């Protein structure tokens, strides 16, 4: 079961924090990630993180977004700061499939996400 | 810290590989007293003397007709024609009596080995496999018993003791008077070898942060390759096994101065499939890797150059294994590399009149294909599995490969008697079937 939180309406692209929760079997044995709705586009990719701690990022948000993992509360955090009036979409929490495709193209779990506007 | 660990890995590298140089079998034949007197009397054909003494072994029978048999003709105190002594004595040379070999044979080599010294040919040929079997038995036994010695003493006194025991065992084996003592020392050092080797890896993994684990693993692979390269140089200038053993043993003496549980992988049906497929793939790959080197180091006409060239093509394997990440899925390189190690083995049994310029390239291709597949399993392990579960899986896979290495040498060495191509069919079958089980790893109903 994947559930999201956070969101709101920032005034001038201020800092905001997003949190994704897990059940406990998902949190320890596979790879999490975040995806963006991007209205006018079918789907967008932002960042991932795995058990070792190696992180990936998108070429359009590099140097602005940070993803961190918390083991005590079984949650994955994402921090966005200094936003610009171009990021208005719905953010989903998903579990990609590694063995088939390109490693981040297919999904087997999602949680209906949440909406945030600037 | 990196230099010490790399030196330790390079020093551990020759332990499981040196049997190519220490124990090697040269051409030999039965010796008969008195033939030297006639050769001194008649030196018309010193070279053809063999032709005139060794019986005419036929096809596929040379292993038990010229290396384990002798004629009963009394060469000494007999008048001969100096050209064809056997033709004049008897019209037919296929009817004279034969018998068991004696006087310890005569070898053709400037060096020495265990086979040459202890006469491990003919009916005693099965004693050579004990060398590797005892070492692998030590590897299996030392994995379980290393945990206890990590407690009640400390994590500092173990490394020094293991290093001291390894060095002393190496020297004493270099000074062994009989065969049994050498086996005892091999078994004695087999434990401490892996016991001290694992600690360096663990320390290197722990000390470096999570962002350079791939880099330090590649550095370990480079250190292993470098250690393999230097061993070929020493065996070129030291053709005696005592000298080589002392030379590879003394440096060790000189340089000394809400939780992840293993029971959670078998309850959920989704994690009970890949955790078995990965185990099977690792076992098969370890068996193939161990078998290929021993097969190559038995039927080589140019050992040094072949060994150097095969060891020099293991860096591009790691390079491609690292490059393919993040650009292609995780099962395409796995399937391709597992399929490349079967086709080469199948081809390697169908090229008689193309030697000296094709076997080298085919062996290099097979070695690279095997090397690529091993790295991907380690990367997937580091990506998908937590600490404790993999912290026990490393020991489990070590035990698996240890039992595989216990069973392998007997099958590899003793299946070549029926036919020379028999061990090259099992490898092809394992390789071609291990590429069909990786296609069950993707999860069904993957919505795009």
């Amino acid at each position: 079961q994947l559930q999201e939180s956070g969101g709101g309406l920032v005034q001038a692209g201020g800092s905001l924090r997003l949190s994704c929760a897990a059940s406990g079997t998902i949190f320890y044995y596979e790879i999490m990630g975040w995806y963006r709705q991007a209205p006018g586009k079918e789907r967008e990719f932002v960042a991932t993180i795995d058990q070792g701690g190696i992180t990936n990022y998108a070429d359009s948000v590099k140097g602005r977004f940070t993803i961190s993992r918390d083991n005590a509360k079984n949650t994955v955090y994402l921090q966005m700061n200094s936003l610009k009036p171009e990021d208005t979409a719905v953010y989903y929490c998903a579990v990609p499939d590694v063995f088939v495709g390109r490693g981040w193209d297919y999904l087997i779990y999602w949680g209906q996400g949440t909406q945030v506007t600037v | 810290a990196f230099l010490i660990l790399c030196l330790l890995s390079a020093a551990f590298a020759p332990i499981c590989v040196g049997i190519v140089f220490l124990g090697f079998t040269p051409d030999h034949h039965c010796q008969s007293p008195g033939v030297a007197e006639l050769s001194q009397r008649c030196g018309w054909s010193p070279a053809e003397e063999l032709n005139y003494t060794v019986p005419g072994l036929g096809p596929a029978g040379e292993a038990f007709l010229g290396q384990c048999r002798r004629y009963e003709v009394d060469w000494n105190q007999s008048a001969l024609s100096c050209v064809d002594p056997l033709a004049s004595l008897a019209t037919n040379r296929s009817h004279l009596p034969l018998g068991p070999c004696q006087d310890g044979w005569v070898y053709d080599t400037p060096g020495s080995s265990i086979v040459t010294e202890f006469n491990l040919v003919c009916a005693d040929s099965w004693k050579l496999d004990l060398f590797q079997s005892c070492l692998n038995a030590g590897f299996l036994f030392g994995s379980l018993g290393v945990g206890y010695f990590a407690d009640r003493f400390g994590r500092k006194l173990c490394l020094l003791g293991t290093v001291l025991v390894n060095a002393v065992s190496g020297v004493l084996m270099a000074f062994s008077p009989n065969y049994m003592s050498m086996l005892l020392f091999r078994l004695l050092q087999g434990l401490v070898s892996k016991g001290n080797w694992m600690a360096g890896y663990t320390l290197i993994t722990e000390f470096v942060g999570s962002g350079s684990r791939r880099t330090v693993a590649i550095m370990y692979q480079m250190a292993f390759t470098v250690g393999l390269v230097a061993l070929t140089g020493l065996a070129y200038a030291l053709p005696h096994w005592r000298w080589l053993q002392l030379a590879v043993s003394l440096p060790t003496f000189l340089f000394l101065l809400l939780s992840p549980s293993f029971a959670d992988l078998f309850r959920t049906p989704r994690l009970r499939k890949r955790t078995f497929i990965l185990m099977y793939l690792w076992f098969t790959d370890s068996v193939l890797y161990q078998g290929l080197i021993l097969h190559m180091g038995a039927t080589s006409g140019n050992l040094y150059l072949d060994f150097l060239y095969s060891a020099l093509v293991e860096i591009p394997g790691a390079f491609i294994a690292l490059i393919t990440i993040d650009r292609v899925g995780r099962i395409y390189p796995m399937a391709m590399s597992n399929l490349l190690a079967g086709a080469a083995c199948l081809v390697m049994i169908f090229i008689s009149p193309d030697l000296h310029w094709l076997n080298i390239i085919i062996m290099c291709v097979g070695r690279m294909g095997i090397t690529i597949a091993i790295q991907m399993i380690c990367l997937v392990n580091a990506e998908l599995y937590p600490t404790f579960v993999r912290n026990l899986g490393v020991m489990v896979c070590s035990s698996l490969c240890d039992i595989g290495g216990i069973i392998t040498p007997f099958i590899v060495f003793r299946l070549r008697e029926v036919w020379q191509a028999l061990p090259l069919i099992l490898f092809a079958v394992l390789g071609l079937l291990a590429a069909g089980v990786t296609l069950l790893l993707p999860e069904t109903k993957g919505v795009a």
